[PDB]
RNA sequence: AUGAUUAGAGGCGACCUAUUCUCAAACUUUAAAUGUGCAAACAAACCGGCCUUAGCCAAC
RNA sequence: GAGUACGACCACACUUGAGUGAAAACACCAUAUCCCGUCCGAUUUGUGAAGUUAAGCACUCACAGGCUCAGUUAGUACUGAGGUCAGUGAUGACUCGGGAACCCUGAGUGCCGUACUCC
RNA sequence: GGGCGGCAUAUCUGUUACACGACAACGCAGGUGUCCUAAGGCGAGCUCAGUGGGAACAGAUCUCACGUAGAACACAAGCGUAAAAGCUUGCUUGAUUAACGAUUUCCAGUACGAAUCGAGACUGCGAAAGCAAGGCCAGCGAUCCUUUGCGAAGAAUA
């Protein structure tokens, strides 16, 4: 069945920086440059902002996550799957991603957590008719993992 | 030591098991006017309008009806007399009275009685009482006595 | 570490029917049947709008204790006997719908011939005539869950009723043309929007390309008489309120029966019982 | 459910899972007996015309 | 025999696993110039009709958990009225009346309105 | 006994209290003379405490699923509340005036304090039905005396 295929629903890009001032502006105008979206600030809670982060979804996010993969090798840890059906990888010096370093703004690291998902998902947070979707409709870990071996490379396997 | 408004409503102002919410429709719907009969029954959940402690549980006549409140008539006791006391209440907190349903069956009963008779109708057969005699023949005969079991079954260690 | 245990089951207290379902809003619902209660159960109505995937839904609702009784209802699926025959979700298809029903309340309660209403659509805002000279008939507007901001098709439907001749209660600050920071109303705006211009516009700049609007291209529709169409279609509506569309085998499956599943436990059990 | 409280068993030292022994004026799902409010046709209630209202309802 | 909109009562209607679904609906679904709103057309708003019963929805099943109505527990626990009753007492039975609860065990798994539509 | 101690001297919640209401002790466990232009009013949008699987620094933040309230409502306690009465946000001043209307609690059916149902004016929020004359329920004061505000300017051969 068409409907059944598996599509990657959305992509979080996280930078959490501690404290607040110069450092969280220019992280904030790092991660904006590089999503080409207005970014995020997130306080603690104990109300001082403490990170920024951004949401991508559809064609800019089809096409990002591949500068990801090749700055991981296309290679994963077995743990890094979860048992909801989604997965994510840290990066440090996002001058490998390759946004032509400038002097203004360090190098930063970040937090990319892709989550898939079928379609149907909206009979879950729709406000009319509001519902739960079904077991089977769900999406598994083998699931997750099987599609992402016959889209990409290949996945070690580990313990913790 | 403490006389408030609501002192001693711990379980008097309180709802059922499993049948907490606001009023329903069917209340809202209801229609109330002067003369009456009502009971005066407290609902926890509105907090507006609501009549004392003494009050919950009365049953009086509508006197007034205000746009969203209704004046009801209640007998209470004081020393020697009783009082007609005048409480305002919302209309959540009242409900339509039954305590004269046989009364108004019976009215209806004699004139569908007199209605038939003079139409020359067949009224229906007179019940007659069970405290008479007759003859009995039974069925199953048991004879009714204490067993040696019974003390037997009465020691539970 | 299990948080649905028999205690859970046990504690639980269910919601409403149709919260559950997640149709109705009750707080809404007993604010908008609410009634003075000096007017000892005067009859009260509200015009119930819902707008699905592929049709929009007006119904003229009185409340009652055994249940809700309609009045008169009105469809869009039924536009095409009147003229239009494509979008049937749009909001000319919704002002249409609003009219319709105006003109079979009207018709059914025997008012009509004295409330006219408004002949040719201006867009423009007059205040409803209300107690609070013979007064019209009043209903007042229910949209259930749906979000209400500027330029909805239930106010769409709202104005259709309206310039019908119904008396609905409302402001322009919800129809299409209104300018908050100004605090004033287009007309010319609310007058495209009613006739479908941006319906046209659309259409053309899709036709000029090398999905959308495959039936509209399949079929002949010219995006410059749309607006036509929809003028006739209002004075057809008007002449003939009263028209619609040209005009047991059993599937249920039975329930055992107690016994024969009791007979199937046995024999299940007798069985595993011998496989042992 | 809240708050106390003894022991063993299974999964697996800890924990979860069903149990198990004993309890609460300021704990309770359920729930008496004795109570307590109202009504049981004569200034009332019931059944079909008429008059008035600046009350309700789109109108009557 | 079914569906949709508005509903009354608010678990015999809930929760967990499976299976089935004629027609028409309902729904997933496509898209972002305009109305509108978000970090994100995700939610919401506008405009459509290429696909699907996968999911929602409806029905059926389970020596299912709950829930509802009965039986048993039991004339037991408790209790109104009485004695120049028994007993050192604690307390108990008797006489004229009223009368429970848990566990355990049976049966069941929504029903009733208005309007429009499909067999 | 009195003294010393302590307020049981005005007053609020649970229990004592005996399934309507009422009921004492220098009985038990605790509170009150404050605080708030928002912590008042309204509309809209969200769902809390916690648990589990995941994501560099990270043994703070992001994501999914479960979650009948196990959180929160200034303060003591009880009750109540889930598309809210909780959280966020937008606009506001119904915390104004209110012709000597009626009533509840204490009770002598007196007052004070607190509270409930209303009619009129001008408003606020909302598309609308509607909601609101403070924060439900403790948080307060006679005679005499002192002190402040309304009897604006204009017009009547009265
Ligand atoms: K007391
Ligand atoms: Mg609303
Ligand atoms: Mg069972
Ligand atoms: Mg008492
Ligand atoms: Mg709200
Ligand atoms: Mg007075
Ligand atoms: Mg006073
Ligand atoms: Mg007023
Ligand atoms: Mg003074
Ligand atoms: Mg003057």
């Amino acid at each position: 069945n068409p409907m059944r295929e598996i599509v990657v629903k959305k992509l979080c890009i996280n930078i959490c920086v501690g404290e607040s001032g110069d450092r969280l502006t220019r992280a904030s105008k790092v991660l904006e440059q590089l999503c080409e979206q207005t970014p995020v600030l997130s306080r603690a809670r104990r109300n001082e902002k403490i990170a920024v982060h951004c949401t991508v979804r559809g064609k800019k996010a089809e096409e990002l996550l591949e500068k990801g993969l090749k700055v991981k090798e296309f290679e994963l840890k077995s743990y890094n799957f979860a048992d909801t059906g989604s997965f994510g990888f840290g990066i440090d010096e996002h001058i490998d991603l390759g946004i032509k370093y400038d002097p203004s703004t360090g190098i930063y690291g970040m937090d990319f957590y892709v989550v898939l998902g079928r379609r149907g998902e909206r009979v879950a947070h729709r406000k009319r008719k509001c519902s739960r979707v079904g077991h089977s409709h769900h999406v598994t870990k083998e699931e997750a993992m099987k599609w992402f071996e016959k889209v990409h490379d290949g996945i070690i396997f580990q313990a913790k | 030591h403490s006389y408030g408004y609501k002192s001693g409503t711990r379980h008097l102002f309180a709802k059922k098991f499993r049948k907490h919410g606001v009023p329903s429709v069917s209340t809202i719907l209801t229609n109330i006017k002067v003369g009456d009969y009502v009971d005066v029954v407290a609902d926890s959940a509105v907090r507006e309008g609501m009549p004392h402690k003494y009050y919950h549980g009365r049953t009086g006549i509508v006197w007034n009806v205000t746009p969203r409140g209704v004046g009801v008539i209640i007998n209470k006791p004081v020393r020697t007399r009783t009082l007609r006391k005048r409480i305002c209440v919302r209309f959540e907190h009242v409900r339509k009275s039954r305590c004269q349903e046989a009364f108004k069956a019976k009215e209806h009963q004699f004139q569908a009685y007199l209605a038939a008779k003079k139409a020359g109708k067949a009224l229906p057969p007179l019940q007659k009482s069970s405290r008479l005699g007759g003859i009995v023949r039974p069925k199953n005969v048991e004879v009714l006595a204490r067993r040696v079991a019974d003390y037997e079954a009465m020691v539970p260690y | 570490k299990v948080v649905k245990n028999k205690a859970y089951f046990k504690r639980f207290q269910v919601k409403y029917r149709r919260r559950r379902e997640g149709k109705t809003d009750y707080h809404a619902r007993r604010q908008m049947v609410l009634q003075d209660k000096t007017k000892f159960g005067s009859p009260k109505y509200r015009l119930v709008v819902r707008i699905t995937n592929k049709d929009i839904i007006a119904q003229i609702v009185q409340a009652k204790i055994v249940g809700d009784e309609v009045v008169m209802a009105a469809y869009a699926h039924e536009l095409p006997a009147f003229g239009i025959e494509h979008g049937l979700t749009n909001y000319a298809a919704a002002y249409a719908t609003g009219l319709l029903l105006a003109r079979r309340t009207l018709a059914k309660l025997g008012i009509a011939d004295k409330f006219q209403g408004a002949k040719e659509a201006d867009g423009s805002y007059s205040a409803v005539r209300t107690k609070k000279e013979r007064f019209p008939f009043k209903a007042i507007l229910d949209v259930g869950l749906a979000r209400t901001t500027t330029g909805a098709r239930v106010f769409g439907v709202l104005k259709g009723a309206v310039d019908g001749g119904m008396a609905v209660p409302h402001r322009p600050n919800r129809f299409p043309g209104y300018n908050k920071e100004k605090s004033s109303l287009d007309a010319k705006v609310h007058r495209d929007r009613i006739f479908g211009k941006h319906v046209a516009d659309y259409l053309k700049q899709v036709k000029e390309e090398a999905v959308q609007f495959s039936k509209y291209m399949a079929a002949k529709v010219l995006p410059e008489s749309i607006e036509g169409m929809y003028k006739k279609a209002h004075a057809a509506i008007r002449a003939d309120p009263s028209k619609s569309l040209p005009k047991h085998k059993s599937y249920k499956t039975k329930k055992l029966s107690g016994a024969e599943k009791r007979a199937a436990a046995k024999a299940k059990v007798a069985a595993i019982r011998e496989r042992l």
